[PDB]
DNA sequence: TGCATCCGTGAGTCGAGGGTAATAAGTTGCGAGTGAAGGTTTTGTTTTGACATTCAGTGCTGTC
């Protein structure tokens, strides 16, 4: 959290992933602004995001994932 | 009024930078005799003995 | 928008053309009181650009009136302005002149035509013609003719020669001539006589001629005919707020070319005399120069300032341009300076900050959220309500500044730890607060130093200031295994007070129960900080996996050991608390921390040993004065009883015995042997000289001196700084440096005299002057170093090649010296290595080799083992993570993505700055080993050596060894290899002049191939009587005998040589000079008998990695075999070399001595002259190469205190080896270096079963490091640091390119690096060109 | 000192030096290598493009800063093209090979 | 710079480009516009907006509105005034009140 | 294999007050161009025959 980002590297593996797939997260509620999975905690967008990852909430898949789904329902509206 | 750190003596070595207390000390000393002798007001033979 | 790549290459004049907007004919830039742009100027509207908006001059076309329409009248269009930089104009000349890049500098144009540059200034200076084409065969091509001898080649022929004096002249050569006729004669005759000094031109022409063929240069666009002119927001004409003008400097420049440029197209048209229009075609090269290089061709040029001028190249030329300032470094927004200052109640992660500041500097970040407020309305509004004091601007202040981390500088940064990033915290001030225990990161002290801060505006680098360089996630520094958070000065002394051990305090005796309840009774004042009391503890281990396992046991123990219980994570035993708490078991007690309870509480952890260490001082008081420095009595008599010996050798020196040498070595030592006493003065007296009575008689302890418990502490010094007080202060010099006869008796206590402090200016003034430049020195030092380590970044897991380099220790010298396993620590196996028990392979070809698999390896006795170096990786463009272990800085294994180079960059030349300020005896028992040793049994018994390649090394029973030493070529022995040697006993002895030349064989002496008066003289002993025939040295003796070898034979009874045993070569020694024979004839010497004694820093690490040969280099042995001696000193003496069945003969220098007689055997390694010792890369293989600079440059930093991992110094080793010589072709060219991954390229294209062989060998090629950076593919990483001029000329000859893949070109583009967070960007733009 | 934006130089579009002119800091090359070996590259892309020169970047920073969404545009520095006037100045061709 | 660091090249400004807050204030004049301009209707927008040019590349004038609705230039200047007066009226000039401001 | 003759580098941030000077020909036409000035011209703006229309000034009618 404020202190330690440790922990958040013995989910994902890397210190320079986690430069990313927190940032590919929180622009996602930066100016998108989507809900958030843990609670707020009176924290700014890049401490619940990784507060998401300790628990082994917001992966490189889970980014992707989420959005693969939203793609084609996404794209089963167009039409 | 000034408390400072005691450990820039050693490897700097100014011995005389604490001898300007211990001579000045008394500089005080004397000064806090005649200021408690002006409150007292005994003579000048005692000034003048001073 | 986005380009993949550039290109550079020299531009024809139809480039130009196509380039430009319009001819710049008229110097006139802006008129006297109109301030105007100019028609068919300077600053041209009609040809640069336009100035206000969709606004012409005269005033015709407007308002949009018109819009693509020029205002026909003045010239002048109406379209979108800022084009002022874009747009560049251009000049027709009307005589060619020429570059003077591809001139003064090899020439790169008469170089081409073999033609010297004084066979050029001739021509280009116009004092003598040449030829261009002789008509008829009479003559020949490239030709000076004088213009008297011109004429004469007029009046005999007239018309069948032709022949300028002009850069037409010069011109008319490059049209002229063809390639493909020359570059494939060039090709008939490098078969012909490939003798080096003629064949390197024709090495370097068919590049050259093959350079214009393939590319599509052409050599005619190298002499000017056009010339482009930089848009007017480069040249600019500015005024001042009063009215006075200031400009570029090229404007002045510019306007020479223009004006001469128009005298000579009107002077044409006047037919002036052939005399003047010669001058007028001189000066335009003259300024013409003017503009490229102001001062290299003749004279410098200055105006009105009577200052050389800065040139066009000058922009670029030096850090004066910009590639060294404002390319790489910047200026920058964001930003801000305050002074530092201490705070004992931040933590770690948090700083200070002041409030004017902040909101001065977060002012685009209270403008967003206002209007996310409302309480402002719009942007003007919300700048209007800063001014007036709200409480919500400090609701919105810190409501921005919380979780927005932010970065702090300090100047001179030395390394990576110099930049990190906390949390602000606010308080009301004016200077930037700051943590403590930061100041060990910086070297740094709160003396006014200032700070720079900075600020991450976007998302993706507040997430690095969190990730990467919050405070808490790099704590081991990359130098070693220790922290940096060793505690620097009061907490390493609140503690020194409080765990103590006397007899003081009362309450010793009595039990507690627990460490909670010490502070009812120590603060009661019933307790003491040191009073030495039993307590009953529960203290906790880890038996389990990961689980805590409970004890509770009984200590007896002291009250303030006791008291730092109440923190300790309950994982270290209570042993670890029960000292005295120096600085030296107090950063272990932090490394202990994390060896077992991994990192996140030892961030909690050292935050609570800051707030005690105050704490307990501000209970204890530490102070100095007077009386606490003691002189004791000792001080009159010591220095007297010697006093009445220095008079003592003064009447040796007044009865004239003693000589200079020997009463100067006498006095210094009597005046300073006293001196070494003055230490054994102190220490009984000020040692234990307190006498504390506890139900006893007196006790015996540590000192109450408040001195030596500050030294043992660790905060300033240690028993070498109170000799400058306590006694006399040691000897004195001078600033040229020789050692005092008198040194001082006085001292900071009683008081020096008036020359006793004259003197003491002279090793202090020089002892600033020493250093204020060496700190010039380093940060020269650093600056290259980090230039050949700009490429080198992870790639991949693993190479899977052949295995490396082999870890042994350095024990040699003295004691043990490196333990093996710390240098085994960190690492990767390479071989399947084992217990000396046999097989038990603890790898797997490969194991990670951390602190408890080093445990194993100090278990066992067994001390040599190999691990994979970078030496053994061979991926392309980086190193394996499975050949470099640990990162020393994070401390897990190092993963892929990260730097390698820099960091060892940063870590070599960080202390730089903090640098530069007979018989061998056995020491313990054990076994013993010499091997490689041919000896023999002597006349005493023992072995006797007559061999090069022996020397002793002293080992336990176990087999690590303790000590080794060289032994001489022939030393005398007491005790056997392979035997047991008590401690203490005398093994080897040697006179230190002689090197003998003992007889091994057995014979007798007969005064054999020397005859007086031709190789010797006769010099029998007068005294005794004993002389054989005595040879002279190298000068003094005939020639008539200078070119006969001096022999004594070995001769028997009956008249053969006495052979060696084993073999049928003869044995005489063929004796150089000097080495006076001791026996006469007849007599038989022994085996093992003399026959003739032969009696007789950081500039320092600037040869170890600038690749310099010494000035004397001990030259090795080339091929071995069976070598006869040669020449008589034709300049110097040559070497006969026959193998055994090999194939040289070479100059030496013969005034020095020499190892190798003149038949005996060589192998190769073998040193045949004496001395210091490339050649080791020649001959022998690659890991030895490394050995020796690891061990020597390491070895500095030992002697002067730094402790470096020998990888970072191993990473060089591979930047320093990046080239190959080829031996044959087949498939490329013959013999120049190239890239030795490249080399390996085309083995595995061609060598390979595409062909049987057709390939090319090659060794391995050494640059110096200063210019390994300047022999590179890409060039603008050569180009943005040194020699600007040279680096853009060979590049634009050749038509290079680049691939932007180092790191320095990535950062002046403004793209992203290809390292770390955008490493992983890369590869993407790396799979996207394979893909599409 | 402070400043979060102030004024700018004519011939390199850079920020001015000092307490004086209402300047910026100084981002000088020793502090690239000790930036290199975190690996941070965004910063380094953030401290010479969005904070120094490109000036498209420079507003688009600066305006969107204001919305709060923290994004960069970035681009070319105006000191990589005002070298290559200079280095085209001395007859020398360079170019960019687009994509 | 007396000393081998600075010069005349250091010292001058260029205040050409714009401002940083004002460039800024240029949009949130422009939004500001649009957003008054859509409490009013479609013929009343088209006779003022255009004749200032806002949005448009031209300057329309007081003919080219007369000649394209009918023939009338008289009444616009006095539509205009209707498009003065209610937003003249401290209700939807509030996000006009600091603009006025300059 | 020397002999010298030129080439080219020496860390890093802030503060510092403001700054230049030598020398020189006139007389004479005539052309291209900054002002004032001629107010008339293309475009902003004033009232009257009238009619579908909203509406107010006439008396009316109707209720509670
Ligand atoms: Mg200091
Ligand atoms: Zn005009
Ligand atoms: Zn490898």
């Amino acid at each position: 959290a404020r202190v330690t980002v440790q922990d958040a590297v013995e989910k994902i593996g890397n210190r320079f992933d986690l430069v990313l797939v927190a940032a590919r997260r929180a622009r996602q509620m930066q100016v998108g602004g989507k809900d958030p999975l843990v609670p707020e905690e009176n924290d700014k967008t890049t401490v619940i995001a990784l507060r998401e990852i300790e628990e082994g909430l917001i992966n490189n898949q889970i980014l992707d994932v989420r959005e693969r789904q939203e793609q084609q329902e996404q794209e089963a509206a167009e039409l | 009024d000034i408390v400072l750190n005691p450990l820039g003596v050693p490897s700097r070595m100014n011995i005389g930078q604490i001898l300007e207390t211990h001579l000045g000390m008394a500089a005080k000393g004397i000064g806090d005799k005649i200021n408690a002798m002006l409150k007292q007001q005994q003579e000048v033979a005692k000034l003048r003995e001073f | 928008e986005e380009f993949d790549a550039i290109k550079i290459a020299l531009a024809s004049p139809d480039m130009i053309r196509s380039w430009s907007f319009g001819e710049v004919k008229k110097p006139e830039t802006i008129n006297y009181r109109t301030f105007k742009p100019e028609r068919d100027g300077l600053f041209c509207a009609r040809i640069f650009g336009p100035v206000k908006d969709y606004e012409c001059l005269c005033g015709k076309y407007k308002r949009l009136k018109h819009r693509g329409v020029i205002c026909e009248k003045c010239g002048v269009e109406v379209t979108q302005t800022k084009v002022r930089r874009e747009r560049m104009g251009h000049i027709e000349l009307a005589s060619p002149t020429a570059h003077i890049w591809f001139l003064k500098s090899p020439s790169r144009i008469g170089l081409l035509l073999d033609m010297p540059l004084r066979d050029i200034e001739r021509v280009l200076y116009f004092e003598s013609y040449v030829v261009i084409e002789g008509g008829m065969t009479n003559l020949e091509r490239q030709q000076i003719l004088t213009e008297e001898q011109y004429l004469d080649a007029l009046e005999e022929f007239g018309d069948e020669f032709d022949a300028k004096m002009g850069a037409e002249a010069i011109q008319a050569l490059l049209k002229s001539m063809d390639l493909e006729q020359e570059c494939e004669q060039l090709r008939e005759e490098l078969n012909e006589t490939n003798s080096e000094t003629k064949r390197k031109k024709l090495t370097k022409r068919i590049k050259l001629l093959e350079a214009f063929v393939q590319s599509g240069n052409k050599p005619e666009w190298m002499i000017l005919t056009v010339l482009p002119v930089l848009p007017p927001d480069l040249r600019p004409l500015v005024p001042l707020d009063g009215g006075r003008f200031a400009t570029s400097d090229l404007n002045d420049l510019y306007r020479r070319v223009i004006n001469r440029n128009n005298r000579l197209k009107r002077l044409l048209d006047l037919a002036a005399p052939d005399i003047i229009v010669r001058n007028e075609k001189r000066m335009l090269q003259e300024a013409v120069d003017a503009l490229l290089d102001n001062g290299r061709r003749g004279r410098a040029i200055t105006g009105s300032n009577k200052r050389p001028l800065k040139s066009l190249a000058d922009m670029i030329k030096g850090k004066q341009g910009r590639f060294r300032q404002n390319l790489l470094g910047k200026r920058v927004d964001y930003s801000g300076r305050s002074v530092i200052t201490v705070g004992p109640y931040l933590r770690l992660h948090q700083c200070g900050l002041p409030k004017k500041m902040a909101l001065e500097l977060f002012k685009p970040f209270i403008y967003g959220k206002l209007e996310l407020r409302g309480l402002a309305t719009t942007i003007k509004a919300a700048k209007k309500m800063v001014e007036r004091e709200e409480a919500v601007v400090w609701d919105i202040l810190d409501e921005v500044i919380r979780e927005h981390p932010v970065l702090l500088n300090r100047a001179p940064t030395l390394h990576r730890l110099g930049i990190q990033a906390f949390e602000p915290v606010l308080i009301e001030g004016k200077a930037i607060q700051l943590h403590p225990l930061v100041c060990a990161a910086y070297n740094a002290d709160f003396d006014g130093d200032q700070m720079a801060v900075h600020v991450p505006l976007t998302l993706e680098a507040q997430l690095e200031a969190r990730a990467l360089m919050m405070s808490t996630n790099n704590i081991l520094s990359p130098a070693n295994g220790e922290p940096i958070i060793v505690p620097s000065q009061d907490v390493v002394l609140g503690l020194y007070y409080m765990t103590r051990d006397c007899v003081n305090a009362k309450g010793e005796g009595m039990v507690l129960t627990g460490p909670k309840e010490a502070e009812r009774l120590y603060r009661s004042g019933l307790a003491s900080l040191h009073a030495r009391v039993k307590v009953r503890i529960t203290e906790y281990e880890k038996d389990a996996n990961g689980e805590l396992v409970a004890k509770t046991s009984l200590k007896d123990t002291t009250v303030g050991r006791a008291i730092l219980w109440m923190i300790v994570p309950k994982g270290l035993p209570y042993s670890i608390v029960n000292q005295a708490l120096g600085k030296k078991a107090i950063s272990k007690m932090l490394n202990t921390c994390y060896r077992i309870l991994g990192l996140k509480p030892t961030v909690i952890f050292a935050d609570q040993i800051m707030y005690t260490g105050f704490a307990y001082a501000a209970r204890s008081g530490a102070s100095v004065g007077i009386d606490d420095m003691v002189i004791p009595e000792k001080k009159h008599e010591i220095i007297s009883e010697a006093e009445a010996e220095v008079a003592e050798i003064q009447e040796q020196f007044q009865s004239g015995l003693v000589t200079a040498g020997e009463r100067y070595n006498k006095v210094i030592d009597i005046w300073a042997a006293a001196n070494d006493r003055v230490s054994k003065a102190m220490m009984d007296n000020l040692q234990t000289e307190t006498v504390i009575n506890r139900d006893g008689q007196e006790e015996k302890q540590v000192s109450f001196n408040s001195i030596y418990m500050m030294a043992d502490s660790g905060a300033r010094g240690s028993a070498a700084q109170i000799r400058q007080l306590a006694g006399m202060r040691g000897l004195m010099a001078k600033p040229d440096g020789s050692i005092i006869e008198t040194p001082i008796t006085a001292n900071f206590r009683e008081g020096l005299n008036v020359l006793q402090y004259f003197i003491s200016t002279h090793g202090a003034r020089k002892g600033l002057a020493d250093t204020a430049l060496k700190t010039a020195n380093s940060g020269y030092l650093t600056r290259r170093l980090v230039d050949v380590a700009q490429d080198l970044v992870v790639t991949e897991d693993d190479c899977g090649t052949h295995e490396g380099i082999m870890m042994t220790p350095v024990i040699e010298g003295g004691d043990v010296k490196e333990p093996l396993r710390d240098r085994v620590l960190g690492r990767v196996t390479a071989e399947d290595v084992l217990k000396p028990g046999t097989a038990d392979i603890l790898v797997p070809r490969n194991t990670l080799l951390h602190e408890q698999w080093c445990d194993l390896l100090e278990e066992n006795s067994v001390d040599a083992v190999k691990v994979r170096s970078v030496v053994s990786c061979d991926t392309d463009f980086g190193v394996c993570a499975h050949c470099y272990g640990r990162d020393l800085a994070r401390g897990h294994i190092i993963n892929k993505g990260e730097a390698i180079g820099v960091i060892a960059a940063q870590s070599i030349g960080e202390p730089g700055t903090q640098l530069t300020m007979s018989s061998i005896q056995v020491k313990n028992k054990g076994s013993i080993k010499l091997s490689n040793v041919k000896s023999v049994v002597n006349s005493s018994g023992k072995l006797v050596i007559t061999s090069r390649n022996t020397e002793l090394k002293l080992i336990d029973e176990f087999g690590r060894t303790k000590e080794s030493y060289k032994v001489p070529y022939g030393a005398v022995l007491a005790k056997g290899d392979g035997e047991q040697v008590a401690g203490g006993e005398t093994v080897a002895n040697w006179d230190p002049h002689t090197m003998p030349v003992i007889t091994e064989v057995s014979g007798f002496v007969r005064f054999t191939d020397m005859i007086d008066g031709q190789t010797i003289t006769r010099q029998t002993d007068e005294l005794t009587g004993l002389s054989s025939l005595v040879v002279l040295d190298s000068a003094e003796r005939t020639a008539g005998g200078k070119d006969l070898r001096p022999a004594l034979k070995i001769v028997d009874a009956q008249g053969n040589d006495v052979l060696i045993p084993g073999t049928d070569m003869p044995a005489q020694y063929f004796l150089p000079g000097k080495a006076i024979v001791q026996l006469e004839d007849g007599v038989q010497i022994s085996s093992g008998d003399t026959l003739a004694r032969i009696p007789q820093g950081l500039p320092r690490v600037a040869d170890l990695f600038e690749a310099r040969r010494p000035k004397e280099p001990a030259i090795l042995a080339e091929i071995s075999g069976i070598v006869s001696f040669g020449k008589e000193t034709k300049g110097k003496r040559r070497l006969v070399i026959t193998p055994v069945d090999g194939s040289y003969e070479e100059m030496i220098p013969k005034w020095r001595q020499l190892n190798v007689f003149e038949g005996e055997r060589v192998e190769r390694g073998d040193v045949i002259s004496d001395g210091p010792e490339h050649d080791i890369l020649r001959l022998r293989g690659v890991h030895a190469v490394t050995r020796y600079i690891v061990n020597e440059v390491q070895d500095v930093y030992r002697l002067q205190g730094v402790k470096i991992n020998d990888k970072h110094i191993e990473v060089i080793v591979r930047q320093m080896l990046r080239k190959a010589t080829i031996v044959n072709a087949g498939s490329s060219d013959f013999l120049e270096g190239e890239q030795v991954e490249y080399s390996r390229v085309k083995i595995a294209n061609r060598e390979l079963e595409a062909n049987g062989k057709v390939g090319a060998t090659y060794s391995r090629d050494l640059l110096g490091i200063t210019k390994a950076s300047l022999a590179t593919e890409s060039f603008i990483s050569a180009a943005s640091f040194q020699e600007t001029t040279r680096v853009l000329t060979e590049a634009a000859v050749a038509g290079k390119r680049d691939e932007l893949r180092g790191l320095k070109e990535n950062v002046i583009v403004g793209r992203l690096i290809p390292a770390g967070t955008g490493y992983a960007y890369h590869q993407d733009r790396m799979r996207r060109r394979a893909a599409g | 000192h402070a400043r979060s934006t102030g004024s700018y130089s004519l011939v390199t579009q850079q920020p001015l030096g000092g307490k004086a002119q209402f300047g910026g800091q100084r981002f000088g090359e020793m502090e690239v290598w000790a930036l290199e070996a975190y690996g941070a590259a965004y910063t380094l892309q953030e401290m010479l493009t969005v904070k120094s020169d490109d000036v498209n970047g420079r507003t688009k920073m600066y305006k969107n800063i204001v919305d709060g969404n923290h994004q960069m545009e970035p681009g070319m520095p105006e000191s990589f093209n005002v070298l290559l006037k200079e280095i085209r100045s001395l007859g020398i061709n360079i170019e960019l090979e687009d994509e | 710079g007396d000393d081998e660091d600075s010069h005349l090249g250091d010292f001058i400004e260029d205040t050409t480009l714009e401002l940083p807050l004002d460039s800024a204030t240029t949009e949130s004049l422009r939004a500001a516009t649009h957003d008054v301009l859509a409490g009013l209707t479609a013929r009343e927008a088209k006779v003022l907006r255009m004749r200032f040019g806002i949005d448009m590349n031209t300057d329309y004038t007081l003919e080219e509105v007369g000649k394209q609705f009918d023939v009338t230039r008289e009444r616009i200047r006095q539509i205009e005034a209707k498009a003065l007066r209610k937003l003249r009226h401290p209700s939807r000039s509030e996000v006009l009140r600091s603009f006025l401001d300059d």
